[PDB]
């Protein structure tokens, strides 16, 4: 019955990590879009004239 | 006319092509070069004006 009890803690913490990462590549790929932005923004104002 | 936005330098025009999966730009761009040096000046004045 350790295999039981193994069982159960095992599914119920891969389900919480399963989670965590898919917030995390929601928020990078928000950041990404972001960076995206400042990127177009620095070199289209600064080494030019908008 | 946005700097940087189609290869670097001044932009003159371009071509696409196709890709398995995408897109391909040529880009033709036009850079100066062999410069010097004179001497300049704002304004000239002549007659008091």
């Amino acid at each position: 019955e350790a295999e039981v009890q193994i069982d159960r803690l095992i599914t119920g913490r891969l389900q919480s990590l399963q989670t965590y990462v898919t917030q995390q590549l929601i928020r990078a790929a928000e950041i990404r879009a972001s960076a995206n932005l400042a990127a177009t923004k620095m070199s289209e104002c600064v080494l030019g004239q908008s | 006319k946005r700097v940087d936005f189609c290869g670097k330098g001044y932009h003159l025009m371009s071509f696409p092509q196709s890709a398995p999966h995408g897109v391909v730009f040529l880009h033709v761009t036009y850079v100066p070069a062999q410069e010097k040096n004179f001497t300049t000046a704002p304004a000239i004045c002549h007659d008091g004006k």
